[PDB]
């Protein structure tokens, strides 16, 4: 198990870590989160109690380094940093544990939720979507725009998701206009899976990452990406059977985890009705359809 | 954006544009089978592609053979239309290519947009006008060339005959839409009006009769009366 120590908590803030949320009061004696499960990416995120504008946070993997949080009073936010001196870090963490100033990550043992939301997410792929190569962790916030959003303005602070656009020359083979617009299989399997992502696992990793940035930061461009990647599969008549079964599992856990009170902004009515009821794969998402119908029948 | 009554004069400016109407591309008669089921038989159709400024009509005849062995014909008809319009644009010299294509039915937007991806500077636009271009097959010489065709064929017309020698494009389009609206609401009456006076003839190289300016005012008034008459017959007013 691993630890993200905090130098201090000078400002009141809600801290979340993966799907969990908790409160820290102004100058409360808080010195981090411990017992973080090894083997998964994680995200630590923040919403200041005095300005909920800008949720922000850091994707990281404790196998890749020793990371801690320190508030910066000039830039006004909790910043992640790497500690390169490993003896110093263990010593710091051991002392904060002995003083029991660290909150305990509440991983119930029956629970596979986080695994199921991050199965295909790999820190190395996150670091290509979020370019900031001098760090091993990745910063994301509410307002960051995507490469595709900037085409339609700072590029250094962008989310470089794979651009999907159903009315583009990349999506449509000359001479197969009607075929390719109504059945996206060429675009899914040849352009995206074989050409760009190389395999279904990298495709699913980006899809899951996009969902999680939408949910945790309200990042609208990430929500657009998540829905686009779903619709591309559902709108393809030819999809490997293993991808369809996995997609159903992926979406099921995403819908299960979504805050009920956020369904109105994070779920696109048109895409979901199309995917569940009109698309080629309308009959291939049994678990996702069952949870959607019992949890959000209003949308449908 | 969408074309409507406010930007109506844009049709007659110096930016090349085409209206595309697909309502006569896929045409069927519905009939009973020996066993008492219903079946369709296709007949020849046409794409109606019109420059409203010049009157140039690019009439692409759709021969029934293009439907042979195809499924979901009404959906295919929109993509076939889009393919033919795209091929027409590519065939035109650069300086004759349209800057805008206005489709009379919104279901044509995506098919045409996808077929025109190679032309990102050509705007594809819908319209809120209810234009009577479906009635083009009520023009005898257009109907005749469509029905006689034995293979795909493009035929070029000027749908304004020689009117632009005497009137503006705006007035020429208003006349055409009034003629076509009348022929759509009561074809028999409209044709009776247009031909009642046998001394007024249709030149061999024209589609409509050789009316004087004065006789066109009379004719246009008769077409309005016809439209208003039918509107009262319909609604009992
Ligand atoms: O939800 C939980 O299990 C705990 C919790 C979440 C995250 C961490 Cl790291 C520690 C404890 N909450 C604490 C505040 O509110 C009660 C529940």
């Amino acid at each position: 198990m691993n630890t993200v120590p905090f130098t201090s908590a000078p400002i009141e803030v809600t801290i979340g870590i993966d799907q969990y949320s908790f409160n820290v009061k102004e100058n409360q004696p808080f010195h981090g989160i411990k017992d973080i499960p090894i083997g998964h990416v994680h995200v630590i995120h923040f919403q200041h109690a005095d300005n909920s504008s800008m949720r922000y946070g850091y994707w990281f993997d404790c196998r890749m380094g020793n990371f801690y949080i320190q508030y910066d009073p000039k830039d006004g936010l909790y910043k992640m940093m790497e500690e390169r001196d490993g003896a110093k870090f263990e010593n710091i963490v051991h002392n904060f544990k002995e003083r029991q100033m660290m909150v305990s990550y509440p991983k119930i043992d029956e629970d596979d939720t986080w695994y199921n939301l991050t199965e295909f997410v790999q820190m190395d792929k996150i670091r290509k979507i979020v370019r900031k190569d001098e760090n091993q962790f990745s910063y994301v916030d509410s307002s960051m725009t995507t490469v595709q959003e900037n085409e339609l303005s700072d590029p250094a602070h962008s989310l470089n998701y794979t651009v999907i656009n159903f009315k583009s020359r990349e999506a449509i083979r000359p001479g197969h206009e009607m075929e390719d617009f109504l059945d996206k299989s060429y675009y899914l399997n040849t352009v995206m899976l074989q050409g760009i992502f190389k395999n279904s696992s990298n495709y699913f990793g980006e899809l899951q990452f996009a969902f999680l940035n939408a949910m945790f930061f309200g990042n609208y461009g990430s929500s657009l990406q998540w829905h686009a990647m779903i619709e591309l599969i559902c709108s393809s008549a030819t999809v490997p059977k293993h991808m369809l079964d996995k997609l159903d599992e992926i979406l099921y856990y995403q819908i299960k985890t979504l805050p009920e009170q956020y369904s109105d902004i994070l779920l696109n009515e048109r895409v979901w009705n199309i995917c569940l009821y009109s698309s080629f794969q309308k009959n291939s998402l049994h678990n996702t359809e069952k949870i959607m119908e019992n949890k959000y029948p209003e949308l449908l | 954006g969408a074309m409507n009554s406010s930007n109506y004069a844009e049709l007659f400016n110096n930016d090349i544009k085409l209206f595309v109407d697909d309502t006569n591309v896929y045409r069927v008669t519905v009939h009973k089978t020996f066993e008492g089921n219903v079946a369709t038989k296709a007949i020849n159709g046409c794409i109606f592609t019109l420059n409203p400024k010049t009157g140039h009509l690019f009439l692409k005849i759709i021969h029934t053979s293009v439907w042979a062995g195809q499924k979901r014909l009404s959906q295919l008809a929109k993509w076939k239309t889009a393919e033919e319009v795209s091929a027409l644009v590519r065939s035109l010299p650069k300086e004759e290519q349209p800057k805008q294509i206005i489709v009379t039915r919104k279901a044509m937007l995506d098919p045409l947009e996808v077929h025109m991806l190679d032309f990102p500077n050509i705007a594809i636009r819908p319209t809120e006008l209810r234009l009577p271009f479906s009635a083009a097959m009520s023009i005898d010489k257009l109907s005749d060339v469509v029905m006689k065709a034995t293979e795909p064929q493009m035929v070029l017309f000027n749908i304004y005959d020689d009117w632009l020698d005497r009137i503006s494009s705006y007035t020429a389009f208003s006349r055409l839409t009034l003629l076509l609206r009348a022929l759509k609401t009561n074809e028999e009456s409209a044709k009776m009006i247009l031909l009642s006076d046998p001394t007024i003839t249709i030149k061999s190289y024209h589609l409509w009769p050789s009316f004087t300016d004065e006789q066109w005012i009379t004719i246009e008034s008769q077409m309005r009366d016809l439209i208003l008459t039918e509107y009262g017959r319909k609604y009992n007013v």
